[PDB]
């Protein structure tokens, strides 16, 4: 039932009534969530007072003590959530003029006081939420000039009134916020007397198309940046909707959840410059040429769902006519998530300039293949990357690619793809970095497939089922700039030695789930299969879960920069004897769930010079002293982490030490 | 004579020291060849000094066989104590189990005693026989409870573990057959009779040798009793030149024979019923019926009797030291000896003699030549027992009758025996 | 539409020969991969691997691989799979499913019917059993053995013979008929028994007779041994 | 002196073949009959097959029938034994041995030769578990069943029904909770490690063994069993 | 009538026929006992029918060798065609190798052979007639060889398989403990040994006879190189023979086993432990086995009488017991292709030459001692080179010369041992 101190004090779950007493004086902060408070101790407060944090959560409290704040002035923020005060006078906050933060959370204060905050000027933010109010009145006359921050959600307001917001002339709201508050009527000149009102935000309250027109008249020549309404009911738009909007600076609009069916021609036209433009989660059938008319100042559309959907009965086939984001002249980041377009035109994307991303994931109903004029329409801007993933994608044509020149990012995994890479695929490819390609059916390679990417960094191949992969000119030859390649999960059978050879620059290798186990057994004709050599620069290489039983000493002989190893999931039983010698610095190991049995110090002389993490979990230990002795020495007497090793380490050769913890020798 | 005139084996003196040197060397360097050419010069040797010292002893000439039991008993005491080495007996036994010579002895007998009978009076003599035993099978019977009663043991003891062992073929068969049996029906276990019976038949068959070494000086003494040969009271063409010919032939015959009976014993008629046929009760029958067939010329005839005598009068003392070193186990005799068992294995042998020489008689045989036949060739063990019976009492014409008596009583004996195993419990 | 036709079942003894064909008609059968399953006797199902008939391009599951071998005919759209060494618990219910395959979202199989393959032993038995008795038999040098064999029938002719057999050691022959004795055995050791009951007994122990002993019998044409019984001291 | 001195292999796979000899110095091979004898370890003798002189006859023991032959060639004094397709539990140490009849049995011994039958273990094999093993209920009772999986497999996993006497033949989900259009009135879900198959109300019909498979790997895995609804 | 009276063996056909039937019933029910009682039945019969067929044959049994020659040839020709039961083999080897039946016979044949010489006679000749015998195997053995480096024949051959076979006593006693010799001291295989010498010594025994005739033309022709039928000159004899009691009991017969099998075993033991190596050389047994029974009849601790016991007994070995001993000989040592392959031109002219070297060697070497040349050469050159004593009354009679029976005899029977000690010798030094 101790307060742990560490320059705070925690009392939370505690459940009790009264506030502990034997709290060192010289820390500064308080937390007294869920516990329950009756009145204030001033005394025990005082014994301290010199807290500049203090936080009461889940606490009814029917009054407050007007002496605790001359005791202590040193406060700074205070929250009060879900306490049952109602209507406190400003005689409680006689002294208490030195707070920055206050919180007023479900309190249902059905009424203010007359100048209840006229004393305190130095706070900054004040929220009240969760309360029963009718009217905007806090104070006689105009006061409380710094305050930024000011939230009235959850609560009854009903209409506007300009006599309301007089009091904030002489200060500027940064942003002010009236959601889950349904409101009616505005007061005309409101907005005006009160001052400049940067942020405003109103959400889940219904205006309607008529509603709302009148509230964009009222806000002309108003300070305002930033516009946010949802859940609005907007159905549909007309020109004069925002007409009255035009004589002010805008910066940022949402119009999310909206459930928005038609937008006429030129609606936007008011608007010259609109930095950002959300629009998602509503129900568009048809886009006009000319809806789109007027944007010239845009940098980030977003259009996640916002179409119809699809439906063979209804026929909806949400369609939009081509040309008719030739406006948008500054736009940089754009959207199209989780539609049912049906396909691509010849003209989409004619006028697009500044693009340098697009993501089309989950777009298209319906796209099959792809031709040699798919992308056309895209040949005249800088997009740097694409995103294709689930779209069913069946097959690609030789020249598809020409026409993005500076692309260097290509996702294309997860689709259906069936077919034999000519290499041709790639034509028109120039700075490529990177290519995604797992998850798909099954490729054919060929000699000539990566001949065209010289410049190729990054190659994922993971559950793609390749065929033909063990040709004598290794088909991943030409790449020589390539880091990071992968080839988990394809079940592979056999492998050429060269297949990696004339590759210096491999970063990370990933071979995990095949089935490569027959190459290093020792009876293979051949002799064993040295695929690994030459690579001067491996850092992580993993080889999980392959049937492995037997390894060969010369394999890692050019691993002069192996960090981290895996070998999990095998059946290795017994290594061979100075296997390691070559590795100068490794940090890490994984040998879980194999069949080894003993431990000896020769196999493991430079392996444990100094390692960072080690794991062999689970083994079927002989704990016998001819070998055990070595590493249950090293391991009382070593600091390299070995976590659960008083648990999983167990043996059971022994008859009598059969499930017996090897920790006690 | 001489001091270097006395003649042993037909050899003189100094002649025969340069072969005991020779088995002293032997003995003593441990060196010997473990087959036939190094187990006939042991036992020879051994046999000729052994069997010309046991025909001058002053009491042991008369009532005891001379040489053939003084040898029998001298190897068995030698073999008891450890005497000789174990590569000397690896080699006799060799010669006398493994290639079976005693087999070869017998056939020989039977073969030369048989053809030279004349035809007629083959089955007259036959046809009396058979219940001779019978009637020494009674006498036997009487006694052995009389002096179980005397002892008080019971009856159903008696005759399961004296009388009907004592009155058996032998080991081969006699022995084990007889457990099988008691086994089988009486349920109780096996492997102990079988200790029992092999010792108490041991110690009846020596006082049989005993008793049939007396009956001939009994014989001497009333001339009116023994006929000294045929044991049929009623009773009472020529040939040239026989060569070495006649002699080999008469030794193909004797193992054309054999064989024939062997692979009929084996294969073809098994048994007559619940009487299991050896392959020397086949043997003798046989050669009845081929000598019946007149295939033979005289000069045969004659020819396989002076094989049958080479064979009887040299190579005798030969056989005596491989059957007593095989074929007799003193050790068993010595642990499972006491006084009981001595008086009633005694009283047995008697009470058969009685009864077969009476029987004997009611049909008109010699006594004393059918108490040596049936009754003694019956209580003896088996094959062994019938040669070393008949050669005490110097009666070697008669080797015919005791195949008959010692076989053909035996499968009779194993028939009671499963009768009377059943019908007394 | 779609149909898969198999042969039908059969039993063969352990052989080296069986081929299981797998016809299907209504599509292009040269679109769609083939695999092959194979569900053991009131058990859970196990797979093998596929082909694709377009050119042949197999690949296998690690176990099967070594004795089975999988390939198809276009002109017949046929599938074929092969057991190079039939052997006993191999039997179980095979089958041949088609796959509708790609990498997510749709049917990725099926089947058809199905055909049984039985690999009977085929019948043996009639050989005489023989059963030693005294297992681990336990003594102090000095003392007898007395150990026991019992057959099934009646042995012919007395064929029986006893060996023993001293750690990481050839057999060594004691008795080789019923009652005889090999050249170099003392004179000790002795057996005897006829019928369906034997025995064999040591009168007295010594510290080099410590071995395990056997029980053969050979008047047949199919020779049999027993157990062995264990002859260590205390 | 009489010897007989055997070699031959070691360590082969489960199927594959092999040949063992041995050869003969002291006595008359030729005229003799010989015999195979192997032993298993810590277990009794077994007898294997056996030949006349000039191979008139041969006769083999019934486990090793069909596939197993025995020859020899006299002018060398050798005799061989050839296995073939040999399987495993044939792990034994092989004895060759001399049969003389009546006198001795089995008189001439080799030393031995010892072979063994691999055994590897299995690669890929991401294991799931199914829980309730078995499951009995009435007409219009609603049942739930559930899948464990050894790693993460994201969204890729079917569900088949199989009837007591005919193929299972019916996937039911294409991907997690996706009928595969004919059936109705089921529902499945979940994600990542665990996935559950629940039932609304049961029908006569709907009575059989149901199953479970991954797709995140070209090396499919089965589920083991599962609940097999009766009653 | 052919048909009935016509004797087998000294049997009438009708009881063959029962011999035979048996055979054929045991061979049918696959029924025989493994010993001495079952090996003699199946030897006797098949000797017997097989004996009868090679003596009554017109060209074969007077220049082949007859009886004998026969038996071993049809025993392995039934064992390559695999006629044999496998029990028959068995029961056919077991009397053969692990009853030792073999050594039984030859030490039975050596003692007959060397006991009954005369005394006097064994005295007298160790001054005057031994050394001729060795000079004729002397003057020979370098024939041998220079006629067999013409053909390219290594020494050690010749010495070993032409030269020795050839002065023995046939294959009864001098071709098969040579066989025996040679496989103990060398240690390979001894069917070859056995296989390739019987043919060169039946071949040499038909350019004996040949060269009697050739010597006596020689002898008509010239005259101071022969003598009329007189083997000395210049010399009287007036020795008058001892009588044997002329009764011989079997109980002589008997006496003969023994001495017969304890020569034998005090020459294995002397053999294995007191003089295993006398030089670097090892002497086989045999050989000490001859020299202790000469030494025997040298001593005179024999009787007349007991001397003459061991002729009859080892008669009867040699003559009855003979064609029971050529199956089993088959059997265990013939191989049959060897036997075709070693006839050829320079097998012929090899031993032709060696003969006539032997011939020329005893010839000179009789002169150095008083006897005439030309007698001297038929009964120590002619009479040594054949099968042992069956020829030697075949040479004689092809000449017109019977006195010298007795020169002859001691010829045969004494240098029946003398070349067994010189091959013991000659196969220790060379290998
Ligand atoms: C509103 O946007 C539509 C989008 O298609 C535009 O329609 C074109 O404008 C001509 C003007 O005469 C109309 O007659 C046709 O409906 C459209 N022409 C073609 C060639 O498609 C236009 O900006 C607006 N709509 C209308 C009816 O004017
Ligand atoms: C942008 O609109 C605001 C509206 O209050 C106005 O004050 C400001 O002067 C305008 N800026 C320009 C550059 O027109
Ligand atoms: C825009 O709205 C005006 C009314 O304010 C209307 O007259 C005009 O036709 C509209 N223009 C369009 C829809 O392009």
């Amino acid at each position: 039932k101790c307060t742990v101190s560490h320059e705070v004090a925690d009392c939370s779950h505690l459940k009790l009534t009264q506030v502990p007493d034997d709290l060192p004086t010289n820390i500064t902060v308080l937390n007294l969530t869920h516990n329950q408070l009756r009145r204030l101790p001033a005394a025990n407060f005082t014994r301290y007072s010199q807290l500049t944090s203090l936080d009461v959560g889940f606490n009814t409290i029917s009054k407050l003590e007007p002496e605790l704040c001359q005791k202590l002035p040193m406060l700074k923020v205070l929250n009060l959530q879900h306490n049952e005060l109602s209507q406190l006078s400003d005689k409680t906050f006689a002294f208490c003029t030195n707070l920055t933060e206050l919180h007023l959370m479900s309190n249902s204060i059905q009424k203010i006081k007359n100048n209840p905050f006229v004393k305190q000027k130095n706070l900054i933010t004040l929220d009240l939420s969760h309360n029963g109010l009718s009217s905007t009145k806090l104070g006689t006359q105009v006061q409380l000039e710094n305050l930024q921050e000011l939230l009235l959600s959850n609560n009854k307001i009903q209409a506007l009134k300009s006599e309301e917001l007089d009091i904030f002339a002489n200060s500027s709201l940064k942003k002010l916020e009236l959601s889950s508050n349904q409101i009616k009527e505005f007061s005309p000149g409101c907005f005006h007397a009160i001052g400049r009102l940067f942020g405003l935000f109103l959400n889940n309250v219904q205006l309607g198309p008529s509603l709302t027109e009148k509230l964009c008249l009222e806000l002309a020549n108003t300070s305002i940046r930033n516009l946010s309404l949802s859940n609005s009911q907007l159905s549909t738009t007309s020109n004069t909707t925002f007409l009255g909007l035009k004589w002010t600076n805008l910066t940022m609009l949402d119009l999310s959840y909206n459930n928005l069916n038609v937008v006429g021609n030129d609606s936007f036209a008011w608007l010259p410059q609109l930095e950002y433009f959300f629009l998602e989660y509503n129900n568009i059938q048809h886009l006009f040429s000319h809806s789109l008319h007027g944007l010239f100042n845009v940098r980030y559309l977003n259009l996640k769902r916002s179409f119809t959907k699809q439906s063979i009965s209804l026929a909806s086939l949400p369609k939009i006519d081509d040309f008719s984001f030739q406006w948008l002249k500054c736009l940089e980041h754009l959207n199209m998530e989780d539609n049912d377009i049906p396909g691509i035109k010849s003209n989409m994307f004619t006028g697009l300039i500044n693009l340098k991303y697009l993501s089309l994931s989950n777009s298209f109903t319906s796209l099959r293949t792809l031709t040699n004029e798919t992308f056309v329409s895209l040949a005249h801007s800088p997009l740097h990357i694409l995103n294709l993933t689930k779209n069913k994608i069946s097959k690609i044509e030789s020249d598809a690619f020409s026409w993005l020149g500076h692309l260097e990012v290509l996702d294309l995994g997860l689709n259906e793809i069936g077919q034999e890479l000519t290499g041709q695929e790639w034509r028109g490819l120039e700075n490529i970095f990177e290519i995604y390609l797992s998850y798909n059916k099954y490729l054919q390679l060929t000699r000539n497939s990566f001949a065209l990417v010289p410049s190729l960094q990054r190659l994922m191949l993971r559950r793609v089922a390749l065929k033909n992969v063990d040709s004598s000119p290794s088909p991943f030859q030409p790449l020589r700039n390539l880091t990071i390649l992968d080839l988990s999960n394809n079940n592979i059978a056999n492998i050429n030695d060269d297949m990696l050879e004339g590759l210096e620059k491999l970063e990370i290798l990933d071979l995990q789930h095949n089935n490569l186990a027959r190459l290093w057994k020792h009876a293979n004709p051949g002799g064993p299969i040295y695929f690994l050599k030459g690579l001067s620069h491996l850092h992580i290489l993993n080889l999980e879960s392959n049937g492995f039983d037997e390894i060969p000493v010369e394999v890692f002989k050019d691993l002069f920069e192996l960090k981290i190893i895996d070998l999990g999931l095998n059946n290795l039983n017994t290594l061979p004897a100075s296997v390691f010698n070559n590795q100068v610095s490794l940090k890490s190991l994984n040998l879980q769930k194999n069949l080894i049995t003993s431990v000896e110090k020769k196999v493991f002389g430079p392996a444990f010079r100094n390692l960072t993490e080690l794991d062999m979990r689970f083994n079927p230990f002989d704990c016998t002293c001819e070998s055990i002795a070595w590493f249950v020495n090293w391991i009382n007497e070593t600091h390299t982490n070995i976590p659960e090793l008083s648990s999983h380490y167990l043996c059971n050769t022994p008859p009598h030490y059969h499930g017996f913890p090897v920790r006690l020798f | 004579s001489d001091l270097l005139g006395f003649k042993i084996f037909g050899m003189p003196l100094p002649l025969y020291a340069f072969a005991l040197i020779t088995l002293l060397l032997s003995h003593f360097y441990n060196a010997l060849p473990t087959d036939i050419v190094g187990g006939f010069a042991i036992m020879f040797i051994i046999g000729a000094i052994f069997g010309e010292i046991g025909k001058r002893l002053p009491i042991f000439n008369k009532y005891i066989g001379g040489a053939p039991v003084m040898i029998f008993l001298v190897a068995a005491y030698f073999v008891y104590a450890g005497i000789f080495t174990q590569k000397e007996i690896d080699a006799i036994s060799n010669v006398m189990d493994k290639s079976n010579f005693l087999n070869l002895f017998i056939a020989v007998l039977i073969t030369g005693a048989i053809l030279s009978v004349n035809r007629r009076l083959l089955l007259k003599s036959l046809l009396g026989y058979i219940p001779t035993i019978l009637m020494g099978i009674v006498g036997a019977s009487i006694f052995g409870i009389a002096i179980g009663l005397v002892f008080g043991i019971p009856v159903d003891r008696i005759m399961m573990l004296y009388v009907l062992p004592i009155m058996g073929g032998g080991n081969g068969a006699g022995a084990v057959p007889l457990s099988e049996i008691y086994h089988s029906v009486t349920g109780r276990s096996r492997e102990e009779y079988y200790s029992t019976a092999i010792a108490i038949l041991t110690i009846a068959n020596i006082f049989a040798i005993v008793f049939a070494a007396v009956l001939d000086i009994i014989g001497k003494k009333h001339t009116w009793l023994s006929g000294e040969g045929e044991l049929v009271r009623k009773a009472s063409e020529k040939t040239g030149q026989i060569t070495h010919r006649e002699t080999a032939v008469g030794l193909v015959l004797s193992t054309t024979c054999f064989l024939l009976a062997y692979v009929v014993a084996k294969k073809i008629l098994p048994s007559i019923g619940g009487v299991a046929i050896h392959y020397f009760a086949w043997m003798v029958l046989i050669v009845a019926a081929l000598n019946a067939s007149g295939l033979c010329s005289p000069e045969i005839k004659a020819g396989a009797k002076r094989l049958s005598d080479f064979f009887s009068k040299q190579l005798l003392w030969v056989l005596m030291v491989g059957v007593g070193v095989c074929y007799t186990d003193l050790q068993e005799i010595i642990n499972a000896i006491t006084f009981a068992n001595v008086v009633i294995a005694a009283i047995i042998v008697i009470g058969a003699v009685l009864g077969a020489a009476i029987g004997g008689w009611l049909m008109g045989f010699f006594p004393i030549e059918s108490a040596i036949t049936a009754g003694l060739c019956m209580a003896n063990r088996g094959g062994s027992g019938d040669l070393e019976v008949l050669s005490a009492c110097n009666r070697m014409n008669l080797i015919s009758y005791a195949q008959i008596s010692s076989r053909l009583g035996g499968g009779i004996v194993l028939v009671i025996a499963s009768i009377v195993f059943g019908m007394m419990i | 539409e779609v149909q898969l036709v198999q042969s039908g079942a059969e039993v063969k003894k352990p052989g080296e020969s069986l081929k299981i064909s797998c016809k299907g008609s209504g599509y292009s059968f040269t679109n769609y991969w083939v695999g092959w399953v194979r569900q053991m006797p009131g058990k859970g199902l196990e797979w093998m691997g596929f082909i694709d008939p377009s050119d042949s391009y197999t690949n296998y599951a690690d176990s099967v691989k070594g004795r089975f071998t999988i390939s198809a005919d276009k002109s017949i759209s046929t599938a074929y799979l092969q057991m190079n060494c039939l052997t006993a618990s191999d039997t179980a219910m095979y089958y041949c499913a088609r796959e509708l395959y790609q990498g997510y979202m749709d049917t990725f199989d099926s089947w058809g019917q199905g055909t049984l393959v039985t690999v009977s032993s085929g019948g043996g038995g009639s050989d005489i059993v023989l059963t030693q008795s005294p297992a681990t038999l336990s003594l102090s040098p000095g003392e007898r053995a007395t150990l026991s064999c019992r057959a099934s029938q009646s042995v012919s002719s007395n064929y029986l013979a006893w060996y023993q057999q001293k750690p990481g050691q050839a057999p060594r022959l004691l008795i080789y008929d019923s009652s005889s004795r090999a050249t170099g055995v003392p004179a000790r050791f002795s057996g005897s028994g006829s019928g369906t009951d034997f025995t064999l007994t040591i009168s007295s122990l010594e510290p080099e007779d410590f071995a395990v002993y056997y029980c053969h019998q050979y008047s047949d044409i199919s020779p049999t041994f027993g157990q062995g019984t264990k002859v260590e001291i205390k | 002196e009489v010897q007989l001195v055997e070699s031959g292999g070691g360590l082969v796979q489960p199927g594959g073949s092999l040949r063992l000899s041995c050869a003969a110095s002291g006595f008359t091979f030729r005229n003799s009959a010989m015999h195979w004898v192997r032993q298993a370890p810590g277990k009794g003798l077994e007898w294997v097959s056996s030949i006349w002189y000039s191979g008139s006859n041969t006769y083999y023991a019934d486990s090793v029938k069909g596939r197993f032959t025995i020859s020899r060639d006299n002018s060398k004094n050798t005799l061989y034994l050839q296995m073939n397709c040999l399987t495993a539990e044939d792990t034994a140490v092989y004895y060759c041995a001399r049969f003389a009849g009546g006198w001795g049995a089995y008189d001439v011994w080799g030393q031995g030769t010892l072979v063994t039958v691999s055994s590897g273990g299995g690669g890929s094999d991401i294991q799931m578990t199914q829980s309730p093993s078995s499951l009995s209920a009435s007409v219009g009772d609603r049942v739930t069943i559930t899948a464990r999986a050894s790693q993460s497999i994201g969204l890729y996993l079917a569900w088949y029904q199989q009837k007591p006497g005919k193929a299972p033949k019916l996937l039911i989900y294409a991907a997690s909770s996706l009928q595969s259009g004919v059936p109705s009135r089921f529902s499945g879900s979940g994600s990542g490690t665990d996935f559950t198959l629940t039932i609304s109300s049961l029908q006569p019909e709907d009575f059989a063994t149901y199953y479970c498979q991954q797709g995140n790997t070209l090396s499919y895995t089965f589920g083991q069993g599962t609940k097999v609804e009766i009653k």
